[PDB]
């Protein structure tokens, strides 16, 4: 009991539950018989019949099973370079779309400038890009001594205004 | 010789208790990576295996211990202890080296220091390098002494930002998002701007 | 441009779903939920994406209220014998 | 110690106890990388984000915050520090042997 | 010409051989029939060794059974091993990604002994994987090719050494047995004897001696002579079997308590239990060979044996005291001499069935563990041998050595030429060899047992040089797994007709002459002394009547592609390793032409290298098309062959075959009938036949450049096509099932134009960079939704685009055609990988012209890239206005002892002109020995010329002169093979003739569209921000050491610190520059670069207080 429970706890790379080592473990050992008595590969809705369950819980057993490689073992025929050395950052910051993200942040205050003021405003506290908040309706009002029904109507016209074909087009390039 | 290191512990500040250990550092997360790659396999980095060995030996000698043990159960686990904190560093300094599957040996901390394709050799005086290109060498006899033949296709690759920019001067391209366009559909209005 | 999954029909132009030629009238909050979760048939949506797309991002309050919309929408289309709305615990729902 | 290419010298010693603390932003004691389900780091696991920053920017073990608003504010029903997921490059942690 | 189908090659050969080249494929063929037990090989063993005929299945079967519990009362064991028909045919397993197989079983026999019970049972070992009949086994749709690795052979061997500290002779033997421990004895610097066994550095042979069950007098009885081991016996300080057996414990077993009986069972089971100790049946039969211990008993006991040991003990002294003969009691009398490790005799092939027999006695093994220990657990009387076999461990180690082992790799087939070199190769590496890091000169070297046995030219030029050659074009393999080439044997000095095959082990005691002797037609040599190789490998000259041996014909030393260079003989050493190391190389063009020049070794090449349809039952032709070909039998039954067209090859070059015959004529056995891809009728053909001058021009060929006419790239002779493929694969993931749909978001519809409903571009329609091959939208739901988005979808109108599009794209740098589309999915019951639902593999061919920057090579070594490609009109051209086809400069030539291209182009300006020779007085004396049929050859004829018994100078000249006109009476090339030509820049003739003819040029796999890279910015690694490296990641240059030595070589540091910090590391800073660099600012001061913060914080990590100071 003991070491099979730190088998359980302790022998993957990735901490699996007992509950579901149980149940990989004896899906694998069945299946492994069945290959040996039926003379070919149990199939998996044959190998779910055994298991009483369906048989997408029997893949995603399956694909839950797989454990993970090194990304220092040698990859190459010979020994030139390891696997870590053809593997992406796809954290890092790719270095051609910031720029076309700040170009568009200065379009967009171009743009929100060719409106009204108070348009401008509704829509820049609405969307939050002065600040991180895009605000509701009440403190948009609280702050403009207006009613928010005003302001849906305000938004509406805005967003009408904004529709306009040449500031469509020229956003419309930037995606 | 003995005196070659007592001295040098004798005029410094430092102190020979730093030869052992009461507690290891860990290297930041991003240093030892673990990532899915294409496909849905995992990749880990060879390191976490080894801490993952000295935490387990740890924690069962710290439970050995705060259970109450007998002295030769203890020492064995203090011994499997010590014999990972030395792999974790080390592996293979003392004894055959702990081997992962495929029986090839799991890097260790100075193991990615030492040797040609080390660190310090084939990442920090060496680097891999942007802007930069190869391919085969072809005469030039009619060229002059101060002058190369560059392939127009991998100039332009080369010289991208500059031609990007330069085009979207010429109002060939509005933004630089259709600067990149025609730069990947290699537009015939991206040739003349290239020289 | 009709928007389909088996028994459930929803047209937006006309803003109604029918069950098999059975119509009935939803709240606008469970009627952009069921248009955007038809719209994703067989694909997970967690509850952030529920949250920010069918409610605003705005939306300050406890998550409780895609739970009690989902129990409205399966009280009211699901309410035939076989379940569609199914519920991934943790993750999401999908119409399937 | 700021990181602009103005260094006048650079020291190497034997390491203590007591820098080995000073260094460590925590302790980590769980032979734990990743959730095999959600695959999200584990607490006090090898990746922990409460020891070693977020995994993602601007966000919490759960995701209670998710604004650049909140600055060097750590969450108080995780204990993540709101800051750049860059710092799990940088933040490093111990363990106390027995 | 023995094959029904040849076109007639006129040749130079003088001499007629006895014997015709072996079945080219024998090498693996043969191995895989004695592995698996064909009816076949039992024949073969009926007529050779008919003593023991048993396979490696049936061998390894017999090995292992029978298995015994502790109680022996009952036993099972194993038999019959028989196979069942493959799973499905070798096209089929190619197409589908299966492995071409077949079902193994064995009649398990359960046996009980207490109460007397038999259980009979055919028991499902596995799915072997099979050879096809060209001798590559399919692995998931690859051809891969097992190597085979030369080792040395388990056994027995003798060094001589020098001290150096007082010029002392010593002398050491090495018992080394395949899976056992090493026995070891020498003379040290004084006279004593050392047997440092098991690595354990003690024991002189007194205490061996006497553990043995030998007594001092017993010692002194057998062993008088040997004074100086004598002396060491009376310096034994240990006396009594029992004291030394304690000994040998305490030395080799150390922490344990020694005891009486624990002693005496490990020192026989070290050695004398097979359990635990066995030289293969090689082994024992090289100790029984040196000792000449049994010489007409069979071969069993493979373990060591006691009086084998004392032989060796008694072999060392004797050669110590130098001795030449010596003769083991009850043995027969054998020369004493040291051993070479290197000679051919002791350096043994383990070839395909020989790695397969291993890696089942691994599996086996295993086998044998499982099942010893499930059947003590399980109850007995209850017990079955299919509840006891789990094959698991075996079909995991012949899957875990079919893949991913270094001797077994992908059968390269640029052309059916690199096939069949790959396989007949022998390779050095791989487990149970020396590797790379190991490789010592001595081991690289040519050894003299070489001849006939492995090519000492072809072989790869790199770092690995000396450790890949290829099999002598004559060459077997002995039962024993030794290197073994034919002879023909001469007596009373006239030469019979019998051939014997030779193993290097004989050859040493024969004395063998030379292939091209003076024969009198009539067994006798000419001159009395001959040149000839003695035994030491020198080579001297003889009387005649002293010779034993002679060789079966020329061209036995050489390889089967170095045997397909001309005038061999007129090239150097290195420089025909590089044209036989290129001759591999060459892509497949679209036509073909077979060589005006060649070897006689073309057609035997084609045929073996399976590449070309061969009729194997004659008959007529009913019908042909371009794709099936039906041949009529005379019996009744009719055939059908069907012709692959345009399939990718491993290495991207198109494998098309083509039919070369009629609607109605008959066909022999072995004939041709349709040729592949680098075959013309029959006959390989690399390349294409082109009128060259050797002269240097302007400057476009200087320092091996290579200049063309443009018609090269108008007429298309030399063109190739390269057909590429790509896959990907709709896969389930957590949020659901990726789909492969047209509908994709965001996306103009003119690149969806090509799209069809399905989601996969249409068969045919042309395709660019950039595009869309199969648009394949993944599940991603939503993220971080910057206010961007949201103000642009408010703005415009974007809708939801909940997906994300990981489409396939066509790779940055190549276009073309689509061929064809494969398409697997789960509900069309195809078998996929677990996860995978939709599996997807485009096809795409680029017709690749000519251009420069492609590799262009003859057939002697001489290559280069191509220079620049010249208009037809501006290019030197002959009084008949023809003009000159490719230009290659003349200073390397001379400087690289080449001259036989040379040769080459005398002899290809005469085979295109044809020729008469004027026998109006006789025959003039240089055609005196030339044969008939070659005084008159017709206009464009081939000509073969072997590679050693070639086309004499003399003979050459002769043709020269005589080279009747072309169209009118014009002779352009004169007697010395030059000719006047026109500039065609300046219209002047050129004021001295330059020699002219045509020459073989192939285009080489080296095509500057596969080699061209550019990178701006890409992807960056994750530990360490450097970017990647390669074409299949966006690239970036390596800076090296060596150029940031040059850099400040130069003084240069602002443009080292860029080099460094900010297009490499410095992510701030890479962010920064390309800000700076597209608004127009100059580029700001670079920071810190992050992989110095790596190794800070590993440093860190170490245990190590480093830090930085400011002050
Ligand atoms: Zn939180």
């Amino acid at each position: 009991q003991a070491i099979t429970r730190a088998m359980a706890d302790q022998a993957r790379t990735i901490r699996i539950p007992v509950h579901m080592v149980e149940v990989i473990n004896k899906l694998g050992r069945i299946q492994r018989e069945l290959l040996q008595d039926l003379g070919r590969e149990p199939t998996p809705e044959e190998l779910a019949k055994e298991m009483d369950i369906t048989p997408e819980k029997v893949l995603e057993i399956q694909q839950y099973a797989r454990e993970p490689i090194s990304l220092d073992q040698t990859i190459g025929d010979e020994g030139d370079s390891q696997l870590g050395d053809f593997i992406e950052d796809s954290e890092a910051v790719v270095a051609v779309d910031a720029v076309s993200f700040t170009l568009l942040q200065d379009q967009l205050q171009s743009v929100l400038d060719t409106l009204s003021e108070r348009e401008a405003g509704v829509v820049r506290l609405r969307f939050g890009l002065t600040d991180g908040q895009p605000r509701t309706l009440d403190e948009i009002g609280q702050v403009y001594g207006v009613t928010r029904e005003r302001i849906r109507q305000i938004e509406s016209k805005t967003m009408s205004k904004l529709r306009h074909p040449s500031r469509s087009q020229v956003l419309r390039d930037y995606l | 010789k003995r005196l070659k290191v007592v001295a040098a512990f004798q005029q410094s500040g430092n102190s020979p208790m730093g030869m052992v250990l009461d507690a290891v550092p860990v290297i930041p997360p991003e240093l030892r990576p673990m990532v899915q790659l294409d496909g849905g396999r995992f990749a880990t980095s060879d390191l976490n295996d080894l801490y993952r060995r000295v935490i387990n030996r740890n924690n069962r000698l710290k439970r050995l211990i705060d259970l109450g043990a007998p002295e030769i159960i203890v020492n064995n686990e203090k011994r499997m202890l010590q014999e990972s904190v030395d792999a974790l560093f080390d592996n293979g300094r003392r004894g055959r080296p702990v081997t992962g599957p495929g029986n090839r040996p799991l890097k260790s901390l100075s193991d990615l220091l030492k040797g040609k394709q080390g660190r310090f050799r084939q990442n920090l005086l060496g680097k891999r390098v942007d802007y930069s290109g190869r391919s085969v060498i072809v005469v030039g006899p009619q060229l002059k002494l101060h002058q190369c033949g560059l392939p127009k296709l991998m100039a332009l690759e080369l010289f991208k930002p500059f031609v990007m920019k330069r085009l979207v001067d010429l109002n060939h391209a509005q933004n630089i998002k259709s600067a990149k366009r025609m730069v990947e559909r290699q537009r015939p209005q991206v040739w003349d701007v290239l020289e | 441009v009709r928007l389909t999954f088996a028994d459930i029909e929803l047209d937006e132009e006309t803003h109604e779903v029918w069950k098999a030629g059975q119509p009935v009238s939803l709240s606008p909050t469970e009627f952009t939920l069921l248009r955007y979760f038809v719209i994703n048939a067989g694909t997970v949506l967690s509850k952030p994406k529920i949250l920010d797309h069918v409610w605003r991002y705005d939306f300050g309050g406890d998550v409780n209220v895609v739970e009690s919309y989902v129990s409205y929408l399966r009280r009211k289309i699901d309410t035939g014998e076989k379940r569609l709305l199914h519920t991934l615990r943790g993750v999401g729902y999908v119409l399937r | 110690m700021l990181d602009v290419n103005f260094f006048d010298e650079l020291r190497i010693g034997l390491a203590t106890a007591e820098d080995i603390r000073q260094w460590s932003y925590g302790e980590v004691k769980k032979p734990e990388t990743i959730n095999y389900r959600t695959l999200k780091p584990e607490k006090d696991g090898l990746f922990c984000e409460k020891i070693f920053g977020p995994t993602r920017d601007w966000e919490c073990y759960c995701g209670k915050y998710k604004r650049v608003r909140f600055k060097g504010i750590i969450c108080e029903r995780c204990g993540v520090e709101v800051t750049r997921a860059k710092v799990r490059r940088e933040r490093m942690g111990h363990i106390e042997l027995a | 010409n023995s094959v029904p189908g040849a076109p007639n090659r006129v040749s130079f050969a003088k001499l007629r051989e006895p014997l015709e080249v072996p079945g080219l494929l024998d090498v693996q063929t043969d191995s895989f029939e004695w592995l698996i037990g064909s009816p076949r090989w039992r024949e073969s063993a009926a007529e050779r060794g008919d003593v023991n005929p048993v396979g490696g299945l049936e061998e390894v079967l017999y090995e292992l059974s029978p298995i015994e519990d502790f109680s022996g009362s009952m036993s099972l064991s194993f038999s019959d091993p028989r196979f069942d028909d493959v799973k499905a045919p070798v096209d089929e397993c190619k197409d589908k990604d299966m492995t071409y197989a077949a079902p193994l079983f064995v009649t398990a026999e359960f046996i009980n002994n207490n109460t007397g019970e038999i259980k009979s049972q055919t028991v499902f070992m596995g799915d072997f994987p099979m050879m096809t009949e060209k001798g590559t086994f399919i692995i998931n749709g690859t051809e891969r090719v097992v190597v085979s690795q030369l080792v040395r052979s388990p056994g027995v061997y003798f060094d001589e050494t020098i001290d150096k500290s007082t010029d002392k002779t010593l002398h050491s033997v090495k018992v080394i047995p395949s899976r056992g421990a090493w026995l070891e004895f020498d003379v040290d610097k004084r006279d004593t004897v050392g047997v440092r066994i098991d690595r354990k550095r003690r024991q002189p042979v007194t205490v061996l001696l006497k553990a043995l069950g030998w007594t001092s007098e017993q010692i002194v009885e057998r062993f008088g002579f040997s004074e100086i081991m004598r002396s060491t016996l009376e310096k034994d300080n240990t006396v009594g079997t029992d004291e030394a057996l304690l000994d040998i414990y305490r030395k080799l077993r150390p922490g344990e308590p020694p005891t009486k009986e624990s002693a005496q069972t490990l020192l026989e089971n070290l050695f004398f239990k097979e359990k635990r100790y066995d030289l293969a049946r090689v082994g024992r039969y090289k100790v029984n060979k040196k000792l000449g211990l049994h010489v007409g008993e069979p071969i069993t006991s493979s373990t060591l044996t006691e009086e084998d040991v004392v032989a060796t003990i008694e072999y060392l002294v004797r050669l110590h005291e130098g001795q030449t003969t010596m003769t083991v009691p009850g043995g027969v009398e054998v020369p004493v001499e040291t051993d070479d490790i290197d000679h051919f005799g002791n350096r043994r092939l383990r070839t395909v069935g020989e790695l397969i027999q291993n890696q089942i006695r691994v599996g086996m093994s295993r086998m044998e563990r499982v099942v010893r220990e499930r059947m003590t657990t399980q109850d007995v009387e209850a017990i079955t041998p299919q509840t006891l076999i789990n094959i698991r461990p075996v079909v995991a180690a012949i899957k875990e050595f079919f893949g991913t082992s270094q001797l077994s790799q992908f059968m390269d087939q640029n052309n059916p030429l690199s096939g069949l070199t790959h396989k007949r190769r022998l390779s050095a590496l791989g487990p149970g060899g020396l590797s790379r890091e190991r490789a010592g000169l001595e081991v690289r070297d040519v050894h003299p047992s070489h001849y006939g046995r492995m090519c000492p030219i072809e072989t790869p030029e790199g770092p690995n040089i000396g450790l890949i050659g290829s099999l002598s074009v004559y060459a077997r393999v002995n039962p024993f797994g030794f290197i073994e080439t034919p002879y023909r044997k001469v007596v009373d000095g006239v030469v019979s007709d019998e051939i014997v095959y030779l193993t290097a082990d004989e050859e040493d005691r024969h004395v063998v002459a030379q292939a091209n002797s003076p024969i009198d037609a009539d067994g006798r040599f000419v001159e009395p002394r001959v040149l000839v190789r003695r035994k030491a490998g020198e080579v001297e000259y003889v009387p005649s009547s002293e010779v034993d041996y002679m060789d079966v014909s020329p061209r036995q030393m050489v390889s089967v592609a170095t045997a397909m260079i001309p005038f061999l003989e007129h090239d150097d050493a290195n420089r025909a390793l590089m044209g036989a190391n290129m001759q591999r190389q060459a892509v497949p063009l679209v036509r073909s032409e077979a060589p005006l020049v060649g070897t006689g070794m073309e057609l035997r090449a084609a045929i073996d290298a399976g590449d070309v349809v061969v009729a194997e039952e004659s008959g007529v032709i009913e019908e042909v098309s371009a794709d099936y070909i039906t041949v009529m039998h005379d019996n009744g039954t009719r055939r059908t062959y069907r012709m692959r067209k345009f399939a990718r090859s491993n290495h991207g070059t198109c494998a098309n075959q083509c039919p070369i015959v009629d609607a109605g004529d008959r066909v022999e056995a072995g004939q041709v009938i349709a040729d592949g891809p680098c075959t013309d009728d029959g006959e390989m053909a690399l390349g294409k036949n082109l009128l060259v001058a050797i002269m240097p021009w302007e400057g476009h060929n200087y320092e091996d450049a290579i200049i063309l006419s443009n018609r090269l790239v108008e007429e298309d002779v030399l063109t190739s096509i390269h057909i590429e493929e790509h896959e990907i694969d709709a896969r389930d993931t957590k949020l659901g099932a990726e789909e492969i749909t047209r509908d994709i978001p965001n996306i103009s519809d003119e690149v969806l134009a090509d799209l069809d409903e399905r989601g996969i571009v249409r068969i045919g329609a042309e395709v660019r960079d950039g595009d869309i091959l199969v648009g394949k939208v993944t599940p991603k739901g939503e993220t971080e939704l910057t206010p961007e988005e949201r103000l642009l979808r408010a703005i415009f109108g974007e809708k939801a685009r909940e997906v994300r599009d990981t489409s396939l794209k066509v790779p940055h740098g190549e276009s073309g055609k689509v061929i064809g589309i494969r398409v697997f999915s789960r509900e069309d019951e195809d078998e996929l990988p677990a996860g995978v639902n939709e599996l997807v593999r485009v096809y795409v061919a680029q017709k690749r012209k000519i251009s420069d920057g492609d590799k262009l090579a003859g057939r002697h070594g001489n290559k280069g890239v191509i220079g620049k490609i010249l208009p037809v009109e501006d290019m030197p051209f002959l009084a008949d206005g023809t003009p000159v086809d490719i230009i290659l400069n003349t200073h390397g030539v001379p400087r690289r002892m080449n001259i036989g291209q040379i040769l080459e182009t005398h002899l290809g300006w005469c085979a295109h002109s044809g020729w008469k020779v004027d026998a109006a007085k006789g025959v003039p004396d240089w055609a005196a020995r030339l044969p008939d049929e070659l005084l008159e050859a017709q206009p464009n004829a081939i000509v073969s010329t072997p590679v050693f018994d070639g086309a004499q100078e003399a003979e050459l000249q002769g043709l020269l002169s005589c080279t009747l006109p072309n169209r009118d009476g014009d002779v352009l090339v004169d007697a010395d093979g030059k000719a006047m030509l026109f500039d065609g820049r300046s219209g002047e003739p050129f004021p001295y003739p330059v020699t002219v003819g045509y020459m073989y040029i192939m285009k080489l796999h080296h095509l500057v569209d596969d080699k061209i890279h550019a990178r701006s910015t890409g992807p960056y690694s994750m530990i360490t921000q450097q970017p990647l490296g390669g074409k299949a990641q966006f690239g970036g240059q390596r800076f090296g050491e060596m150029e940031c030595w040059a850099m400040q070589a130069y003084g240069a540091a602002y443009t080292l610190q860029e080099l460094l910090t900010i297009k490499s590391d410095d992510t701030v800073g890479r962010v920064k520059v390309y800000e700076a660099i597209v608004k127009g600012e100059n580029i700001p001061e670079p920071g810190i670069p992050e992989s110095f913060k790596v190794l800070l914080k590993e440093l860190q990590s170490l245990c190590l207080n480093v830090e930085v100071l400011s002050s």
